[PDB]
């Protein structure tokens, strides 16, 4: 093996952030859900009920993937969705945080 | 001159090309190298 | 030639940048001749600020693009000059731009007077109106609160931005610096067309 | 000497909607199980106090477990060869 | 059993008979359920893709069948 070279050119402890939320006035992202976040939403859901069981629908279902799905097309997800593309260098960390019960639903069918 | 003992016992091996002492190392043309597909699944690549 | 061609778009090139012009136009034949002559050509302009800009036409076969004393003389003696002086302007053959001894007295002067802005061009930047190309989109300047509001409305530091050269010739007519941002209206065959901006970043040499 | 120090840690919650009902006795309780009676970064936690400010239930990324971690900032009572408060151990030594 | 927190082969399970909850249970496919399908080379995203399972109860059959007009996705 011979690296064919081109040779091409160019406190361990980081300092905590305070975790600083928009106010809700002045939130920038979409206020629908996309379906990458509705699906992180109902499989973070359907494995919190395979682990705890409790519920909050008044049909029984029979799966946790069915019931995590309708709680979520129902609008009483126990779950905010954090928005975050920020982190200053003053350790700060800039989110959104937006309750899925507000937010549309993407087709997810 | 007559010894045969201490000849290049790689001398015996004939040459079978030409360029045998061209040498650069480059990537065969044909190899599936970048391409990761499993040892029995190369069947798919079959044309048809 | 590139001579005549440079001569018509460098004043259209001083014309884009809002400048007026302090020297009267010469006709072409004097200007070429005094290009062999001189081994250059001087061309001064005052900024709306009222500062003045001068410009440097250098012939191929050139008396200050062939070594480095003549050419450090010329500029140590210009830079002399009792003038405001906010740019200075340097237009010089292609691989002259390679001829690594002339970059080091004109990197050397910089350092010496640092205050203000020396920058080097080859030809091609000055021989032809550039803005008018085709393939060229509307590069335009943006003023630093606009720019700064833009980043904030982003959470954008300036860095984050695409990054543009300082010897862009768009960003050159615009007379663009480092650390300043550049809006560009740039066609789309996606959407009809789309605006972005950009972070100039100094200048290759 | 016992002495009042200020301590940062991610706690883990195998149950994040049992927990989160309660959040802040939940908090207190999952704290004096896992500090209360071991030496920590240099201190020993005698008792545990309130805590000065704590993070949302994210659930945790890189596993499929549905759990959720929490970061907690607490203060709490320590008995602070000069001393070798070895982690995890329910008493000093400096002999 | 996460009483246990072991795994139990059910041919002694016999004499537990139940589950309870918090239980895993480890259950054969069937019909509906969700399969991912690919071939290699994946050069596209379509070339893993989820198909619902229809379990052929047919003992001589060892292939994967699916419909000729899916075969766009996998260039299959």
């Amino acid at each position: 093996y011979v690296e064919t070279e081109e040779e091409n050119l160019v406190f361990v402890q980081a300092s905590s952030q305070t975790l600083v939320i928009i106010p809700d006035n002045e939130r920038i992202t979409s206020n629908v859900l996309t379906t990458f976040e509705a699906t992180r939403l109902v499989a973070v859901r359907a494995q919190q009920l395979a682990i705890n069981g409790s519920t909050m629908l008044k049909k029984k279902y029979s799966s946790p993937i069915d019931i995590a799905k309708q709680e979520l097309f129902n609008r009483k997800i126990p779950l905010l969705v954090m928005r975050c593309i920020k982190v200053t260098p003053e350790g700060q960390k800039i989110v959104e945080i937006w309750n899925p019960r507000e937010m549309g639903i993407p087709l997810l069918d | 001159g007559e010894d045969s003992s201490m000849d290049d016992i790689s001398a015996y091996s004939s040459p079978g090309l030409f360029g045998e002492d061209i040498i650069d190392r480059l990537d065969d043309p044909f190899s599936i190298e970048d391409v990761d597909i499993s040892l029995d699944v190369l069947d798919n690549l079959a044309p048809q | 030639m590139a001579m005549q061609k440079l001569f018509t778009y460098i004043y259209e090139f001083i014309e884009y940048r809002k400048m007026v012009l302090l020297e009267e136009k010469v006709p072409y034949d004097k200007f070429v001749q005094m290009v062999l002559n001189t081994g250059f050509f001087r061309i001064n302009a005052e900024t709306l600020n009222h500062g003045i800009v001068s410009v440097f036409i250098f012939g191929a076969n050139g008396k200050y693009v062939h070594h480095g004393g003549d050419m450090r003389t010329l500029l140590t003696n210009t830079l002399n000059e009792k003038k405001h002086y906010e740019e200075l302007i340097l237009i010089v053959d292609k691989p002259v731009l390679s001829k690594k001894n002339i970059l080091d007295i004109i990197v050397e002067q910089r350092a010496a007077n640092p205050t203000i802005v020396i920058n080097i061009y080859p030809y091609h930047l000055f021989c032809i109106n550039i803005p008018k190309v085709s393939a060229i989109p509307k590069h335009k300047l943006i003023t630093q609160e606009e720019a700064q509001e833009f980043l904030g409305r982003e959470y954008l530091q300036p860095q984050d931005l695409m990054q543009i050269s300082a010897s862009d010739p768009p960003v050159v007519w615009l007379g663009g610096r480092p650390g300043d941002f550049v809006q560009i209206e740039r066609p789309s065959e996606t959407a009809m067309h789309a605006v972005v901006i950009r972070f100039i970043t100094k200048s290759k040499i | 000497m016992i002495d009042q120090k200020i301590f940062e840690t991610t706690l883990n919650i195998d149950d994040p909607t049992n927990f989160c009902t309660n959040v802040e006795a939940h908090l207190l309780k999952e704290l004096e199980n896992i500090y209360v009676g071991k030496c920590f970064k240099n201190s020993f936690i005698l008792n545990i106090t309130g805590v000065i400010q704590r993070s949302p239930c994210f659930i945790m990324r890189t596993n499929n477990s549905g759990r959720g971690y929490m970061h907690v900032r607490f203060s709490a009572v320590v008995s602070y060869s000069s001393v070798y408060y070895i982690p995890g151990r329910q008493q000093a030594s400096a002999t | 059993k996460q009483i246990t927190q072991s795994v139990h082969d059910i041919e002694g399970l016999k004499q537990d008979f139940r589950l309870e909850v918090g239980d895993i249970l480890y259950r054969d496919v069937v019909t509906g359920d969700v399969a991912f399908f690919n071939r290699q080379p994946s050069l596209e995203r379509s070339s893993i893709g989820v198909h619902r399972i229809v379990v052929l109860e047919n003992p001589k059959i060892s292939t994967f069948q699916m419909n000729v007009s899916a075969c766009a996705w996998y260039n299959a």
